[PDB]
RNA sequence: UGCCUGGUGUCUUGGGUGU
């Protein structure tokens, strides 16, 4: 049931590399992540995300 | 504030009178309904106690 | 080739309101009763009172998009110091021998008074004026 | 809220070509060039360089809207010359001018250092 | 000493190669 | 209070500027009024 | 609130000249002479230091919320 | 102190210069030739004190059309500044604080007692009056 | 409150801004508003591919869609659908797609005094959060960009879209039935720049002419021959303006009985869309009747007339951008030779008023029939003072050079008039409250700084100074009284006029 | 401070603004047409006085009903090497060519008002309705409709 | 054919005269130096603790404006063009700041000298905040009183001034040509006489004033340009000029490559 | 195999914004 929803994530590629966000929408292959840095929400592919875990940053295998 | 209200309005209460010199601001007043009815004390004015 | 030719002596030069434009009034030396009122650009062709100007009017410069002239080609304008191109917006067939031709070179106005015989051929849509000094 | 990203002024999308050329058939030997993610810096340089070539009879450019980073240029040469060759010659000539300018500035700076 | 203590003729020698009433010197605490 | 160094410096500058203004503005006004009188 | 890092108009860095400006004013130099001594030529830069009001000295007087 | 009813019976001078008897820029004082002589009883402390708190911010209010003075008096109460120095410890429904307030370069003497120098509500911008690109019409 | 007028759906509201680079009948719509509003488009075999693309894009990507409506009326929300790509569209369904370019929308500003306050524009989606208008339409809306807001209403049907595009469209509303004259004309700095650009001594080089010609959308690709061919090719501003005018337009106007040689460059003569002489200003491209806009609308139709605004605005705006125009404090100043004339005129008027006062006080004053002695005296004094202000203002105006910026703005008709020059430079004049001079609010005097029974001009509200020179405290107070009267009169008459118009409409 | 309210129409970068010979670009450009009809001469006088004050390091005294005249400020401005009326020769940002008209130029005190567009923009397709009348509710905060 | 003549030279500003170039080329060079020369500036701030009276984003904005040495920024890569997951040492520079006030009296000033470079590209002279001298404390960042601490970690990236003004290497580029107005490119507003009402240009002595009897020359073009380049210290003046020229060359070469590959 | 949510008072009053 979209386990990565409402989880802190970091962007590793594209024009937003290294920005912390929170996943809001998880329909599929296109995740809506709100950014902490500006006040906006952007779409992003799943391959571009690094989901936070108990041990550092983990790629899209959470 | 001048409690004359809106009903039965007239231009004379809203006008800036000669005797207002030095006691209320000639420039500062709201816009619309309360124009002229709301006044601001001049910068050296006082009220007797 | 050329539709009119004469030599004029400048009577008056009026700058007036403007800085780059002058009104000059001239009468033909060979024939009085021919007048020329003209707007000119001061900065390019400055004139003074009592100057002598050779004025020529032609309907073509030969011997539609405008192009910068190549240095190799030659045209009628090679012999003159000031060439303008304008449209004739009035041909007053006036009294017995009083004919007025009004020409506007993009807002710079010219009026040519003269007899019918001299200005008969000037009934064209567009005219070049060629001034030499 | 509706403000676009600032990097869109110079970062080119993959599907958008940097340079699209379409002929202008109203007059002979004329082309219309659409530059993407460019502004007056390149446009004015190219225009004033091309205006001096004897074989270029019309060159102009315009920026349609300040809020979009692109400009469109109209070029029209003589019968002998293809316009794209004239554009390439202009680019190469400006590059050589900049190169000699850099060399001379370096020489002067070393002298006055 | 200061410019005032200078001789008037020597003050005349000080020529630029007067205060105005509407140029105040800035403050930070104001008053009231 | 134990005011900071910047605040103390600002207070000294303010006192000096107040004195200088009170002197110079008054002098300039006195210079101008006599000229306006004699005209 | 606190001296801006860059001049708004042109972009010269004026944030490192506040302390020097106050030191110069302390010694009796006039404001124009103090600004000239710091090499602030354009009046766009001069208005940044001349018209700055230092409010952080008032915010710091409140007791810190943590310890 | 005089009130609005005692003012009916007094003769006031506008400035201390009025107590005693060809430039294209300076203004013109009233001639007052109807009276052979005057016996003033009071003098105004300063005429610019007839203005209120909001109208004491305008510089050169006597060079302006009066409706513009009224509009500025209205709009000066909507300018974001620093309303108080303890805005951190206050819980207001709304609060707007300007990052870098600056005091005006052209100030008035009445701004000293309104603390406008210490809690200003604006900035000095380099303004150019021009028809540049048609986007400021 | 609920039947004659009610709140409605499918509408938006935000601040308006100006855009010189928009056609006359175009409005700039923010992206967020375009995403929020929608238009239900019926799926047919001409647009099923495009509509499927829109459905795939979803409600967050532009162009996109918000809902899919089946034949039975059920709504499929695309936010909460996990299988949006697994939706196939059948003919007859509706897709509530996003607002797109060239969609007709009704645009409105309150109060809606006349029918030109609601007009239909074409949508153009733009960044940032303000509605954007071509500045020629700011006149019918009575709108400016100091904070005004305007309303947008989206049609929701093919019939309603056709009605908006065929009846309320902006090009169809250029000429009004109220006074059979255009309601939209060239305004503000475009008017000022078309006056400056069409002066007799404005010449343009080849490289600038090429740029100016490329800016005209309707240009046919042929450069006109320059007015001056030798020694240097130069074009005049009239040529570049005539480039923007459609061919086949004839316009003739006589200003002050000028001859066909037009020594002062006044009047007008446009032959086959080419300007022969005459400076183009408010009398030609303004909103008055019989001008260029009215002629083009009658001759060529609403579409060409709408394109005329864009052509003229683009050319003039480019020229004025690369030429410049400003105004300064030096433009409100008159030399000493004129200031002494103004002072002498004002002193003479004050002496005349003093003589009238003496004559009235010694019963030597003639009485105007139907008016008392006091009324006749007051009328004569008011007339004398008004004539004084007019004379001083005329002297100041005649002083001004051609390069004066205020004079240029007044001459173009873009902004200001003669009274503004008079008051800024020469004399503010007499302040009238309720049609009379300043009354005696105190006991037999206007202020406690005057002696009793003083009828001198300065004692009853005659501001002798100018705005540049500055007002004395008494003049300041009297002028404030007059301004307060103006504000009150406006704020009171507006309600009476609104009631009258409502009764008339009912 | 003279009733000259307005809204931002567009933002240009540093290199697109007109600049003076010494590299100063304005923070803000206003139309000349704002002045003549409204007759806010105090705006121009304040700009001139502020220019002189920032050049000389003083604060101008703009108290009303004083003896300050425009000619004194102009003399002070001329003594500092600027045009006495405040004009400046200014260059075009796009092409670098001089502008044919000189530009009035100087610092002025501006203030930011509470009315921002992002607090006023509002749109509605469908949403809550009143219980009594089943018409759209009133208010931007409540996702209401327009009347 | 183009010529360069340097009038004054310094580490932070150079005053030079260009000649035998078109006005468009000089203006394009000025624009490129203003807004297209890449530099290095702080672009992400991770605030681990901030108990000062300033807001977190206030301090972040202040940090972004601090100039950093960008001498070897050419070797560095753009963040969006680096294939590395997260940020590596080849596309970012990590600086760390830690400030604290000890004692129950006094105020501590936090300067840009306290920014300590932690990681960055190997042997590249980038990232260090610019200092006027060895004893210059730098830009004032914040102020602290007792028990107030600021502990942040900042990441610097490469960018241009088009994206944000913090990446601009220049402050103000004075630009000027034709001091005596022989080309009549401007028309002088005046009240009595235009000659004595307008101040002379600072380069008026570098060109001969027109003769009283001289006629207007319609064949002349602007030929000599006087321009002064001031920098913020991140790049030297000569580096700014040379890199602006190189950036313009790269842009033109890219256009040429696009044209040649279009066919 | 553990499986995802749309539902928002009312009435007064005040202060404002654009005409
Ligand atoms: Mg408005
Ligand atoms: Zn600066
Ligand atoms: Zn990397």
């Amino acid at each position: 049931r979209d386990p990565t929803l409402n989880k802190t994530v970091k962007i590793r590629q594209g024009g937003y590399k290294g920005k912390i966000g929170i996943v809001k929408e998880a329909n599929g292959d296109r995740f809506r992540v709100e950014l902490h840095n500006p006040n906006k929400t952007i779409p992003i592919p799943c391959s571009f995300l690094l989901i936070e875990s108990t041990h550092g940053w983990v790629p899209y295998e959470d | 504030n001048t409690p004359i209200g809106r009903d039965g309005k007239l231009a004379k209460p809203r006008q800036l009178h000669n005797t207002h010199w030095g006691l209320v601001c000639p420039a500062e007043t709201p816009e619309g309904q309360a124009c002229g009815l709301v006044k601001n004390l001049s910068l050296l004015s006082g009220i007797s106690i | 080739s050329a539709l009119f030719d004469d030599i004029f002596t400048v009577q008056t030069v009026d700058n007036g309101r403007y800085n780059k434009v002058s009104r000059i009034i001239g009468i033909s030396t060979t024939n009085s009763a021919i007048k020329l009122t003209l707007d000119i650009n001061n900065e390019m062709f400055p004139v003074s009172q009592d100057d002598s100007l050779t004025v020529t009017l032609a309907n073509s410069l030969s011997l539609k998009s405008w192009r910068p002239p190549k240095p190799t080609d030659k045209s009628l304008a090679d012999d003159y110091d000031y060439v303008m191109f304008g449209t004739v917006y009035k041909f007053e067939e006036g009294d017995e021998d009083k004919i007025k031709v009004y020409v506007s070179f993009g807002g710079l106005l010219m009026c040519l008074e003269g007899g019918y015989k001299s200005l008969a051929s000037l009934k064209q849509d567009n005219l070049y004026i060629l001034i030499r000094r | 809220m509706n403000a676009p990203d600032r990097f869109e002024l110079f970062i080119l999308p993959d599907d958008v070509p940097k340079l699209k050329i379409t002929p202008d058939s109203r007059v002979p030997n004329c082309i219309i060039i659409k530059f993407e993610r460019e502004d007056h810096t390149l446009a004015n340089l190219l225009r004033e360089e091309l205006a001096l070539y004897p074989d270029v009879t019309f060159v102009a450019y315009k920026v349609e809207h300040p809020l979009f980073a692109n400009f469109v240029m109209r070029l029209q040469t003589e019968e002998g010359t293809r316009p794209k060759q004239a554009l390439e010659r202009a680019c190469a000539s400006i590059i050589n001018k900049l190169k000699t300018l850099d060399h001379k500035f370096n020489e002067e700076w070393n002298i006055k250092n | 000493l200061a410019i005032e203590n200078l001789h008037p003729d020597d003050r005349l020698l000080l020529v630029d190669p007067s205060p105005v009433f509407f140029l105040r010197r800035p403050q930070y605490v104001s008053d009231g | 209070v134990v005011a900071s160094k910047a605040s103390s410096s600002m207070l000294k500058i303010d006192q000096r500027n107040k004195k200088l203004n009170n002197r110079f503005i008054r002098k300039a006004e006195m210079a101008a009024v006599e000229k306006r009188k004699l005209r | 609130m606190i001296i801006p890092v860059r001049c708004f108009s042109c972009g010269k860095v004026v944030g490192d000249k506040w302390d020097a400006y106050l030191r110069l004013l302390e010694e009796g130099k006039q404001e124009g002479d103090a600004l000239d001594e710091l090499k602030l030529k354009r009046y766009c830069c001069r208005r940044m230091v001349l018209t700055h009001v230092d409010l952080i000295e008032k915010f710091l007087r409140y007791n810190p919320l943590e310890k | 102190y005089v009130d609005g009813e005692e003012e009916e019976t007094i003769m006031i001078a506008m400035t201390p210069e009025d107590l005693q008897t060809n430039d294209t820029a300076k203004r013109i004082k009233p001639e007052m030739s109807t009276s052979s002589h005057h016996t003033f009883t009071h003098c105004e402390i300063h005429p610019s004190m007839i203005l209120g708190v909001a109208a004491s911010i305008i510089p050169f209010p006597d060079h302006n059309q009066s409706p513009r003075n009224t509009y500025q008096s209205a709009m000066g109460k909507q300018a974001m500044g620093v309303f108080l120095t303890n805005y951190n410890v206050r819980m207001d429904t709304m609060a707007n604080i300007l990052y870098y307030p600056q005091k005006p370069l052209a100030k008035t003497q009445a701004m000293e007692y309104l603390k406008f120098r210490e809690l200003p509500a604006g900035q000095n911008a380099i303004v150019a009056i021009a028809c540049y690109s048609g986007y400021n019409q | 409150g609920n039947l004659m007028g009610k709140r409605v759906d499918f509408s938006a509201r935000t601040v308006i801004s100006g855009d010189p680079n928009l056609e006359l009948d175009q409005v700039g719509v923010p992206i967020s508003i375009a995403k929020t509003l929608s238009y239900p488009e019926t799926v047919t075999q001409y647009n099923i591919h495009r509509l499927t693309e829109y459905v795939r894009n979803g409600p967050n990507e532009h162009p996109g869609a918000k809902y899919v409506i089946r034949d039975n009326g059920d709504r499929i929300d695309l936010r909460y659908h996990k299988r949006a790509g697994d939706i196939v569209l059948q003919y007859g369904w509706k897709v509530e797609r996003h607002l797109m370019d060239d969609d007709p929308v009704l645009f409105n500003r309150q109060p809606s005094l006349h029918k030109m306050s609601m007009m239909a524009h074409r949508v153009k989606v733009m960044p940032y959060s303000t509605f954007r208008l071509n500045l020629s339409v700011t006149s019918p809306y009575n709108a400016d960009f100091d904070g005004d807001e305007m309303n947008l209403h989206v049609p929701q049907s093919e019939e309603t879209r056709a009605e908006l595009s065929q009846l309320c469209a902006v090009p169809l509303q250029i000429v009004s039935p109220q006074s059979n004259k255009p309601v939209m004309g060239i305004v503000q700095d475009t008017l000022c720049g078309v006056r400056k650009m069409t002066l007799r001594d404005t010449f343009i080089e080849y490289e600038q002419v090429m740029n100016m010609l490329f800016w005209v959308p309707s240009w046919d690709g042929v450069v006109p021959q320059p007015a001056i061919l030798k020694p240097k090719p130069l074009w005049t501003g009239k040529q570049l303006l005539s480039i923007a005018i459609p061919s086949g337009i004839h316009l003739q106007r006589t200003d002050g009985g000028n001859s066909l040689l037009s020594p002062k460059d006044n009047g007008m003569l446009i032959v086959d869309g080419k300007v022969m002489f005459g400076v183009v200003d408010k009398k030609t491209v303004g909103s008055g009747g019989g001008g260029l806009i009215h002629t083009v609308m009658r001759e060529k139709g609403p579409k060409i007339c709408a394109e005329l605004f864009g052509n003229i605005q683009k050319v003039v705006n480019y020229w004025l951008l690369h030429n410049g125009f400003s105004i300064g404090i030096g433009d409100a100043i008159a030399d000493a030779s004129t200031m002494k004339e103004i002072t002498h005129a004002i002193s003479s008027a004050k002496e005349q008023v003093q003589e009238i006062i003496y004559k009235a006080q010694h019963n030597e004053l003639e009485l105007k029939p139907g008016m008392t002695l006091r009324e006749s005296f007051e009328g004569e004094v008011s007339r004398t003072l008004n004539d004084a202000r007019d004379s001083a203002g005329r002297s100041a105006e005649m002083n001004l050079k051609d390069l004066n910026n205020v004079k240029q703005m007044v001459s173009a008709g873009s902004k200001g008039s003669f009274i503004n020059i008079a008051q800024m430079s020469a004399c503010v004049g007499q302040q009238m409250v309720e049609g009379k001079r300043i009354a005696f609010g105190f006991a037999d005097r206007s202020l406690p700084h005057f002696t009793k029974d003083d009828f001198s001009p300065e004692s009853k509200g005659f501001v002798e100074n100018s705005y540049l020179r500055g007002l004395t405290p008494q003049e300041f107070f009297f002028h404030a009284m007059a301004g307060r009267e103006g504000l009150i009169d406006t704020a009171v008459k507006t309600a009476e006029t609104g009631y009258i118009q409502r009764r008339l409409v009912k | 401070r003279h009733g000259q309210k307005g809204t931002i129409g567009v933002t240009y970068r540093h290199e697109d603004m007109p600049f003076s010979a010494e590299g100063i670009v304005p923070d803000l450009i206003i139309n000349p047409h704002a002045i003549p009809s409204r007759m806010t001469v105090a705006h121009l006088i304040e700009c001139l006085l502020s220019k002189v004050g920032s050049i000389r390091g003083y604060e101008g005294d703009a108290t009303p009903f004083t003896d300050l005249t425009v000619d004194a400020v102009s003399n002070l401005l001329r003594d500092n090497g600027y045009q006495s009326r405040g004009f400046e020769v200014m260059y075009n940002g796009h092409t670098g060519k001089k502008l044919m008209a000189q530009v009035f130029f100087g610092p002025t005190y501006y203030q930011r008002l509470r009315h921002m567009v992002d607090d006023k923009i509002h749109a509605r397709a469908r949403g809550p309705v009143q219980v009594l009348t089943r018409q759209p509710v009133e208010g931007r905060s409540r996702d209401g409709g327009l009347r | 054919e183009p010529k360069v003549n340097i009038i004054n030279a310094q580490d932070d500003e150079v005053e030079l005269m260009l000649s035998d170039v078109n006005l468009s080329l000089a203006n394009s060079l000025r624009r490129t130096m203003l807004a297209e020369v890449p530099t290095l500036a702080i672009d992400l701030v991770e605030i681990k603790m901030n108990t000062s009276v300033l807001a977190d984003e206030f301090i972040s904005h202040r940090l972004g404006l601090i100039p950093l040495v960008s001498e070897d920024v050419e070797e560095m890569k753009y963040s969006r063009d680096c294939t590395c997951e997260d940020y590596c040492d080849e596309c970012s520079v990590v600086l760390e700041l830690s400030a604290r006030h000890e004692g129950e009296e006094g105020t501590t000033d936090v300067y840009s000298s306290s920014l300590i470079k932690v990681s960055g590209p190997g042997n590249l002279n980038v990232g260090e905040p610019v200092r006027r001298d060895d004893y210059d404390q730098g830009i004032l960042l914040c102020k602290l009183r007792n028990h107030q601490e600021l502990n942040i970690r900042c990441i610097a990236k490469k960018g241009i001034a088009k994206e944000h003004a913090k990446w601009s290497p220049c402050s103000a580029i004075a630009f000027e040509y034709d001091p005596h107005n022989k080309l009549k490119h401007t028309d002088f507003w005046f009240e009595v006489d235009a000659k004595k009402e307008w101040p002379d240009s600072k380069y008026a002595t570098w060109e001969e004033p027109p003769k009283p009897g001289e006629v207007f020359d319609y064949k002349a073009k602007p030929n000599r340009f006087y321009m002064t380049v001031e920098t913020t210290g991140s790049l030297k003046a000569n580096q700014v000029f040379s890199r602006g020229i190189k950036t313009l060359q790269e842009k033109l070469a890219n256009v040429l490559f696009e044209l040649e590959n279009s066919r």
